[PDB]
RNA sequence: CCGGGCACUCUAACGGGACUGCCCGCGAAAGCGGGAGGAAGGAGGGGACGACGUCUGGUCAGCAUGGCCCUUACGGCCUGGGCGACACACGUGCUACAAUGCCCACUACAAAGCGAUGCCACCCGGCAACGGGGAGCUAAUCGCAAAAAGGUGGGCCCAGUUCGGAUUGGGGUCUGCAACCCGACCCCAUGAAGCCGGAAUCGCUAGUAAUCGCGGAUCAGCCAUGCCGCGGUGAAUACG
């Protein structure tokens, strides 16, 4: 079961930075506090910072890896 | 029985509206 | 962690609202905080005379409000002085036509609302704690009155165990749902910490 | 109602969704009738005189 | 009952025969309070008792609740450090309720799939000296009769 | 026929604010509508009677809106101005919508 | 009566049988007997031999199915794992997933009691 | 001609128009057995009239509307009892003595505040 | 629905009515068993109401005020995260464990409430959440919405089952900038535990307990089975 309607959401602040790092080529790795946008493809390789509530973590994003949002990666809690 | 769900009685205890249950 | 609002036991019987009017969903949730202004402005300064009770009886735009006193004559001045400099500044901020009316305030010895603030008073004047007490019923008992009390509290004589002293006099039938016994409460901020007196009396019957 | 926190008299948020009402009187955040844009606490001492018509000991 | 002897539900007959009974025994099968289906049963569990037997099952309920209907029974106070099960008889409406109620109590504790079934049946083996409830009332009431050995605490 | 909605909080008042409205006009066209009474609306609401915990108890308070109407009928223009912009109402509401 | 693989549902009603197979529930019970315009009130127990290859003609070619089934969904879930996804998480610790509490009740999804002290 | 009495109870309203005739008896809309599938009940709502017997001697109308059937049922108790005191206010050789014209006040119960139901309390533990 | 019409319920405003006043009994009296008449009685039912004080009960975290204590900051703005972890233990509940039951269809009675950015009759796509188009209501006279238990018929036949719906895979609508942590709602699939609960233990004396369903509250939506109310149906039993 998932949800967003008719009208994908991602953050459209975190895009320009990102159809742009791979319209003249790539990166090394983005930084923005924003795990509520959908991730999507050209989203290769490009490998994010999203928050975690206090450290940062990496997310070298695939496409397998999109119908899935941002922070469905960040783990807060920490068990065992 | 309620919070079956999909059946009348369960759009009964909980109330709702979907294929199960329409509008006469 | 008992008894409630004697007044409150009441309203619908034997003790009026304030604001006594009537409004609307679209309206009324303001119609309050504005009608608290009739209070916070028509009673922040009065005090030293009435603030009695300003219980309003407004009409569509029109407003007839009311701001009684136990001293009519702090209200006034030269004819009309103070019934200007903010009288109608009282409208700056709510013109709505909201006037201003005041009433003879007989006896203040029979609106413990004043006795509070006068044991208030006197309990910042520093008079003798329980006497000036003993001396509300009897004051309030002279004026044609019937029951009293006066319950002050916390610390009496900014003593240092928190007390609550008593007092009071003949006949006060809160329980009973008829008698026109009044209330009014007093504060009285304090050099060692607030305290503050009830005062309830009663009065005729029927 | 604390005024570093009152500042909701903003009605200017940023989304909508982040008016919290807050007591015209008491402040606090919550409880805060609708009706009578005030408290719960308030609304009862209050009501209790006057500063709130037509109320009336709701017995039966 | 720290005062009043009580004023004791003092019901109606019925539209049927017209005797007290019914209701009340229907009552007893009545559930969550909806005495139709309830009335029902009763009338219904007649429907058997008049389909397997001719016998109008007036005494039925009768004479056979006559049987259920205890005489007998054990209520223990802890005179000296130990609780005694003292033998005594019973009284006209308990007596009454007891057996009334016995019945649909191992009424239900059947076989039989359908309800009125159920009942009806019982009621057949009520009034025969093999039934679900004499059992118990036989059970309990022979309790006594066996511990008059301490009937001297009479009461 | 006309219409007169006499609605407000108080009970007998809403009542005599609108009770003295009926034969002032009712004497040069024809009769009235008479004086309706209508189901009253009532607001309960209960909160918890003291400030931090405490179930049982939250103290209940009520705000009955009572109704009624009157309305002149066959008021022949005349047969209104008998009973005009003239009143008394205060904390009381009525309004006319024939 | 065979149906689906691995499939034999019996002497029951019909729309009720066939919910014993892994893909069918009393959902698409109907949606069954309606292409296959099959009498709906009957018994497996009882069908002809144009009907019963009228459903396991229409059931096996027309869904996703046992076996075949079972397996999209475990190599489905074993793919929220491989990745870095949260619900993963709750798989790789077979704890509640779809947004839950684990102070208490979270045992349908948790397992027996294993009490120790607290 | 024509006579009536009231008659409500529980919290159903029961008009009841009583005239001459048999038995041919009616409630709101369809006639009363058919409004009321012959409920053990209903059958005593009309016991009343048989008071000194009759039935086949006086006929009536009702439409009681409110509440619900146990109600229903019984507002109609009083009318069709009501009812043969309009004709003959001497009825009661054995009216009274039945009290099937005594509005009976049993109501319902408000829900107090902390219990569950104006008397259903809550659940408390080790004490 | 159109006239017409207040005698019918009804609506909210007032008044009336019950006081052991009437007779028998024992009585010094109060007054108790017990009848007449009365719609009702001996306080007819239920409420709002909680004494002098008790525990030093509760929160300075709603507010207020008598200090320890802050100030480049334990004061202030914001984003994300947290309050929703989980080997576990308890409290209070929801839903069950079914046949006096469950599922479908036809049809039908409640009362108190709630609706202008708001409640939504109808028509249409739609299995559907729901989106579009759209009558009137300023709300006894429109509508939320329908109630549900019940009733007539028929499907099921004692089966972990068409009982029961936890868990889980997928698709999708809605509110929202935004729902991964962390949202309800529809549909398909999956269909778990439970076959009535050890010791111990909670509530309730009548329209009460048991049961069914309806409403609002704060609120964008909402994790609400909880809270405050409404009636439908309507018991058991009290020796002491
Ligand atoms: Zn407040």
């Amino acid at each position: 079961p998932r949800s967003l309607k008719k009208g994908v959401f991602v953050d459209d602040h975190l895009l320009e930075k990102v159809l742009e790092l791979n319209a003249k080529g790539e990166k090394r790795l983005i930084k923005t506090w924003s795990r509520r946008s959908t991730i999507v493809p050209e989203m290769v390789g490009h490998t994010i910072a999203v928050y975690n509530g206090k450290q940062h973590v990496p997310v070298y994003i695939t496409e397998n890896m999109v119908g899935h949002k941002l922070g469905e990666f960040a783990p807060t809690r920490t068990y065992r | 029985g309620k919070g079956d769900r999909r059946t009348r009685r369960g759009k009964i205890w909980r109330g709702t509206y979907g294929k199960y249950r329409p509008r006469k | 962690g008992n008894k409630i609002h004697p007044i409150g036991f009441r309203l619908g019987i034997t003790r009026d609202w304030e604001s006594r009017w009537y409004a609307g969903k679209k309206q009324y949730r303001h119609l309050l905080l504005e009608d608290q202004r009739i209070r916070g402005l028509l009673e922040k300064e009065l005090y030293s005379a009435g603030l009695a009770r300003v219980d309003i009886e407004r009409a569509a735009d029109n407003v007839a409000v009311t701001v009684h006193v136990a001293k009519p004559g702090v209200v006034i001045g030269r004819g009309g002085e103070r019934i200007r400099v903010l009288r109608e500044e009282l409208a700056k901020l709510t013109g709505k036509n909201v006037a201003l009316n005041v009433q003879e305030v007989q006896n203040p010895n029979l609106s413990a609302p004043l006795v509070a603030q006068r044991v208030a008073e006197q309990i910042e004047r520093r008079f003798a704690v329980r006497r000036a007490i003993k001396q509300a019923v009897q004051r309030v008992m002279e004026s044609g009155a019937k029951g009293a009390k006066v319950i002050v509290s916390g610390r009496i004589g900014g003593a240092e165990q928190a007390r609550t002293e008593w007092a009071a006099q003949g006949r006060v039938p809160l329980h009973t749902l008829r008698a026109n016994i009044d209330y009014g409460f007093a504060l009285a901020r304090t050099t060692y910490g607030v305290l503050g007196v009830k005062a309830y009396i009663f009065l005729g019957e029927v | 109602a604390r005024k570093a926190l009152i500042e909701k008299a903003k009605r200017t948020p940023k989304f909508k969704v982040r008016a919290y009402t807050r007591c015209v009187r008491c402040g606090r955040a919550r409880s805060v009738y609708r009706f009578f844009g005030l408290c719960r606490i308030c609304l009862r001492e209050l009501a209790h005189k006057g500063q709130l018509p037509g109320v009336r000991k709701a017995s039966w | 009952a720290r005062r009043r002897r009580a004023e004791v539900r003092q019901l109606q007959p019925d539209l049927v025969y017209g005797d007290v009974l019914v209701t009340a025994f229907i009552n007893k099968i009545m559930r969550d309070g909806k005495k139709n289906l309830a009335a029902r049963i009763f009338y219904d569990a007649c429907k058997i008792i008049q389909e397997k037997t001719g016998q109008e099952p007036l005494k039925v309920f009768k004479q056979a609740v006559e049987n259920v209907k205890p005489r007998m029974e054990v209520r223990s106070r802890r005179v000296g450090g130990a609780n005694y099960q003292v033998p005594m008889e019973v009284s006209p409406r308990r007596q009454q309720s007891l057996a009334l109620r016995w019945l649909v109590q191992a009424a239900n504790q059947r076989p039989e799939r359908r309800a009125a079934v159920r009942i009806a049946h019982e009621l057949m083996d009520a009034a025969e000296g093999k039934g679900g409830a004499v059992k118990k009332k036989e059970d309990v009431e022979r309790m006594a009769e066996a511990n008059r050995a301490y009937a001297h605490y009479r009461w | 026929k006309i219409r007169i909605k006499l609605r407000g909080f108080d009970h007998k008042t809403l009542d005599a604010s609108a009770q003295k409205i009926v034969e002032a006009a009712r004497r040069s066209g024809a009769q009235v509508s008479g004086p309706i009474p209508l189901p009253t609306r009532v607001r309960r609401f209960t909160v918890i009677r003291g400030p931090f915990k405490h179930k049982d108890s939250r103290e209940h308070f009520e705000l009955r809106t009572h109704n009624r109407l009157v309305d002149i009928i066959n008021p022949n223009r005349k047969t209104i101005e008998q009973l005009m912009t003239l009143d008394l109402p205060t904390g009381v509401e009525i309004e006319i919508k024939t | 009566a065979r149906i689906a693989g691995v499939e034999i549902p019996r002497n029951k009603r019909v729309d009720v049988a066939l919910t014993y197979i892994y893909g069918i529930g009393k959902a698409r019970a109907k949606e069954a007997l309606e292409k296959t315009g099959i009498n709906p009130a009957t018994r497996v127990k009882d069908l002809t031999e144009a009907e019963v290859v009228r459903l396991r003609e229409y059931v096996e070619n027309t869904w996703k199915l046992e076996g075949e089934l079972r397996a999209e969904v475990a190599a489905n879930i074993k793919r929220l794992m491989d990745i870095g996804c949260y619900r993963g998480l709750r798989h790789r610790r077979g704890l509640p997933v779809r947004g839950q509490r684990t102070r208490t009740n979270a045992r349908t999804r948790k397992g027996p009691r294993k009490t120790v002290a607290g | 001609e024509q006579y009536y009495g009231t008659g409500r109870r529980k919290e159903a309203v029961a008009r009841v128009f009583l005239r001459p005739g048999n038995g041919k008896v009616t409630v709101n809309g369809q006639d009363f057995n058919e409004y009321f599938q012959g409920l053990v009940r209903a059958v005593a709502a009309l016991e009343p009239l048989r008071a000194v017997d009759a039935l086949g001697r006086f006929d009536a109308y009702i439409t009681v509307r409110g509440g619900g059937k146990s109600g229903q049922i019984d507002a109609i108790k009083l009318g069709i009892a009501r009812a043969l005191v309009q004709y003959n206010p001497d009825y009661r050789a054995k009216l009274k003595p039945l009290g099937f014209l005594t509005r009976d006040a049993r109501v319902v119960e408000r829900k107090k505040y902390g219990k569950h139901k104006a008397r259903r309390a809550p659940q408390y533990s080790k004490r």
